[PDB]
């Protein structure tokens, strides 16, 4: 019974670590996707300005 | 809402609705004229389940909705649709009540008189606007240019109108409407892209391809020579990144799409290019002022954001007309808002409230009073 | 092979390939466009062990082969597949060598120009045909009807095309392609049969259910009333004897399957029924001839062997269009061969060899010559 | 029984039955859907001698009973079996009488309509439930995720279903059922273990090997490379302690068993891996929202307790689809109860009792009323 | 004893999940880093363009 309790404690520790890392990954994931949405926007717009060079 | 009882200024342009307050420089609520309806029936619960979707909401919900146009080339389908979209604009977008502010509206050139009578009657009954005025978008674009002489090319999304006005005088005898507009552009581009291997029918791809027209399209300086050099054209060929991520490459089509307005024989119109329509319009009127019309031509509309209309315009008119006097086009940046700006200009001066169309005049003479009150 | 050097006539219809000699009344080698490939690898010996299986051989060997479509809605997967099937058709089925006979081919409406350039180039390099001509199946069906005025509804197995032609001239501005075809019919019937208790995914059952569509399917005169009376409908409910011997009974589904083309909202298309697509097509062109289009509509394709398209067609068009002039459809029996017949008609006259696409023209200008030689 | 008349929430999932009261967080009585019958006849006396054995009783008495499945891939064998197991669940396991509590049930996706009509009729006659509601498990898993956008992969024990739902609206046109499930997994593992020297046919070993799948199985990151390195793999090879005490060692099979769903050609399915089925499902619907479907995919079912589905899922979809937008899967722990949780969620709100299927509606319109009362 | 083997099973499950999540976090943070740096470089260049406009 004592060994079962120690193993259960360690398993619960690991599982809480799992959940916390998953939440951190979520936050990072959202930030990276937004970063990239705006990166592609600014890149396209620099290209549009270059198109302006073509129109000139 | 401003503490003052200033008027509402709303441009219901054929393709875009731009609404705001008088005395403002730009319209506050600007949205395309698409209207989305639930593609299927209701079985789910907890959210949504709303019939009419307008504005950016429908833009986000384009895939789930049948996208329908309450107006096309001026023709009116269902007044209930305008009722709902005006409700949305006034309360959800402008956060204004029409009870305390008279409305200045702009209408498409040569709109039906029966259309005006019905729309005004439903408006007055449904809404409680204190006073009214409706004007043609041609003189509004003129006001935005601030020069009483010129021929206005209004390129909406349903019709393209050529209207000459000399010294701030309308010339209906030399005014014409052409059924070529954004719709045609999208259609023609759709068939060419079908010949390029990509065949779509739904409206989401319609908006995607009009965005492509906004971004990449050319107006060819010389047509057949540019397809001849566009045979390979690795540098001249241009690509787009569709939101799904695929790279779609287009070459000569960039300048073969707007060309159809100039060359209607591609998809079968008896009428020649719009430059011919400006030319005939000019000669219909007395000879002498024609030179001024040549030198004072103005172009207006959202399409005007594209490059190439100015150079093509001048070159072809100079080819058709004698090249003694110099022809130059004028087009201020962001001129699709210009009409609304002119509406604000109308509310700027203190004579404008002499001819507000009040409630009691309509109650006395019915809608028929507008026949004597506007013109 | 005939002693004379008469031309080859081959209709590569989207769903069926029908090939033969010029001057013949019906194509000699007719096979569906399915292609079977070994589902597993080779360990056995003494027989078989062949990769490509085409024609009736694959029809007999459907169970052992992965059944794949080298073309779907016009899109081309692998030119090698066409190479092999054309080899089979010319030598194993037609017993003819393409060296001594020019080929007249028919292509699906609005097929890609890049597709035409690549297919013609691989053709000319791989094969040794002396001369070439390729035409749209629309004018071929027109020729089969032998009347220069009418709107052609080409219902292939990948696309349904509506094309108006007045006095023998094409109207591309009023031509449309709809992604509903046999594939959709089989799919929808598959899901309904799944709701009936029988759920299959493989292609053998696809052919079984398209056979069911060929035999038992109705086109409902009134839809919801016929399911209401089809609730029990012991007499109206109809059964089929599947080759394994089980009796499979279907009731309202018989007329609830083709209805989906008429009512696309069942499985989610923005486009309305094909009658709306013929209607819009008609009004796009000048008003006056529209009546003739109403009275001269033609329908073509293998699907047309089903009953019910004619009555539904006329009734709905009369509902949409004014009922002054009488609308009548024309459809000769066994019209799926009609296109090939028109090909023979093309070879009948002595002017056809004025515009054969010879080898030396292609050698001079590459594939690009077809851009100037056909259109 | 609670003093309040709260509703019953029962998920009859294809493989597990989970029943309890509304307002509860987890189902109270959860048992597998196996049913045991006496393998021989009665001669003894003093104990036992009972026909139907369900739940943990049959789990303990697996060896003495022929183990039969009253449902397999949705198909219903004997309604009497459901009658008995529901009696057991309600009275021996839930200790509740269905007279005073309406029942919310969940059914397998695309279950037969005739199945629904017969099961509802036998239910209403046999039982005295006051009111009824039955829903698809797809929207239940959606509710458990609490996000209206996404594609649900329901991996039951008889069928795997892919269902796209955008902004809380079902897309039946892009919904598919695949006949691969736990049964197939056990079968394939059975044949591989037969090739490993251990050949069993009975159901006790079926449960043992599914337990092995629950504990030790991998999802291979790279397949043939991992068997190549699993040739010896003393560390990578993993062992299990069977309840009899023998040590059974398995190596590559751990990740060669679930791979069969991904690679159906191992045991002969025309359909490709389930990732292809999610891919096709996505493209069938409009292009634009497809990216959101990529980013909002959800997976549900008891199988999901295994590792490796998430990484494989994302990598293959990114291989198939463009890698611009980031794809991420969401799967809450212990999601096999999630459907039942959603049932409780349905009973949480006060609008749910507006559409309870009461006794008198069924008495008026027969079972047919459900055709109009649920959908 | 059966409960103890089940505890060891869940512990190993959670530990493998932890290792996977940690590696995912590291790679995601490196990717986000490089992305943000490229966006910063383009933003730099655009700021220089703004400064040139002001100089006019
Ligand atoms: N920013 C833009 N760039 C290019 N084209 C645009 C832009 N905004 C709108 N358009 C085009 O303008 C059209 C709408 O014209 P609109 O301005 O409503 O005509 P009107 O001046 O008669 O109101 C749309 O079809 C769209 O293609
Ligand atoms: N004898 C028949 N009766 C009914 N339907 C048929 C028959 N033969 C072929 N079809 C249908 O016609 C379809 C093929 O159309 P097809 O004639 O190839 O179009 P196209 O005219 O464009 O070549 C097949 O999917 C099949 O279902
Ligand atoms: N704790 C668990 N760990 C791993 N697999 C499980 C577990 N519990 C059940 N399963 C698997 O789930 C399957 C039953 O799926 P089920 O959840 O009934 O599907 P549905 O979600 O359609 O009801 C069983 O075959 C079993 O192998
Ligand atoms: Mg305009
Ligand atoms: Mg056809
Ligand atoms: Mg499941």
């Amino acid at each position: 019974s004592d060994k079962l309790k120690e193993a259960e404690t360690r398993a619960e520790f690991a599982e809480r670590s799992v959940t916390k890392l998953e939440k951190s990954i979520d936050d990072l994931e959202d930030e990276l996707y937004a970063q990239k949405l705006k990166y592609k926007a600014i890149s396209e717009e620099l290209d549009h300005a270059l198109n302006d060079m073509t129109s000139i | 809402d401003e503490d003052e009882t200033t008027a509402l200024v709303c441009d219901n342009g054929s393709g875009l609705v731009k609404a705001g307050f008088a005395g403002d420089d730009a319209p506050r609520a600007v949205f395309p004229s698409i209207v989305g309806r639930p593609r299927h029936q209701g079985v789910m619960v907890g959210m949504g389940q709303k019939d009419s979707y307008v504005g950016d909401e429908a833009q986000s919900k384009r895939g789930i909705l049948t996208l329908k146009y309450p107006i096309e080339h001026g023709i009116i389908t269902n007044w209930d649709d305008m009722e709902k979209i005006w409700h949305h604009t006034f309360y959800n977008e402008l956060r204004v009540a029409p009870e305390e502010h008279p409305t200045l509206l702009t209408e498409a050139p040569l709109n039906p008189k029966a259309n005006r009578e019905k729309m005004t009657q439903i408006m007055f009954e449904t809404f409680n606007v204190p006073a009214m005025y409706v004007a043609i978008q041609a003189v509004l674009s003129l006001y935005a240019s601030g020069r009483t002489t010129g021929i206005v090319l209004d390129s909406g999304d349903g019709v393209t109108h050529n209207v000459p006005i000399y010294e701030g005088y309308a010339l209906p005898h030399a005014i014409m409407r052409l059924d070529l507009a954004g719709r045609d552009l999208t259609d023609y581009l759709m068939k060419i892209l079908t010949e390029r291997g990509y065949s779509f029918v739904t409206t989401a791809e319609r908006e995607i391809v009009r965005d492509i027209k906004e971004k990449l399209c050319y107006v060819a300086l010389d047509f057949e020579n540019e397809m001849a050099t566009a045979a390979s054209s690795s540098s001249l060929e241009k690509s787009y990144e569709l939101p799904d991520g695929q790279v779609i490459t287009i070459g000569n089509e960039r300048f073969r799409c707007p060309e159809t307005l100039f060359q209607p024989s591609f998809i079968g119109m008896e009428s020649a290019g719009i430059h011919e329509t400006t030319y005939n319009s000019i000669m219909k009127c007395d000879i002498d002022i024609r030179k001024d019309l040549y030198a004072n031509n103005v172009m207006s509309g959202g399409t005007t954001m594209y490059p190439g209309i100015a150079d093509r315009m001048q070159k072809e008119i100079t080819a058709l007309a004698p090249s003694t006097m110099k022809i130059k086009i004028i087009a201020p940046p962001e001129r699709k808002y210009s009409v609304w700006i002119g509406g604000s200009i109308l509310a700027s001066l203190s004579t404008f409230q002499q001819m507000w169309i009040t409630k009691q005049e309509y109650d006395e003479a019915g809608p028929s009073i507008v026949h004597r009150k506007c013109f």
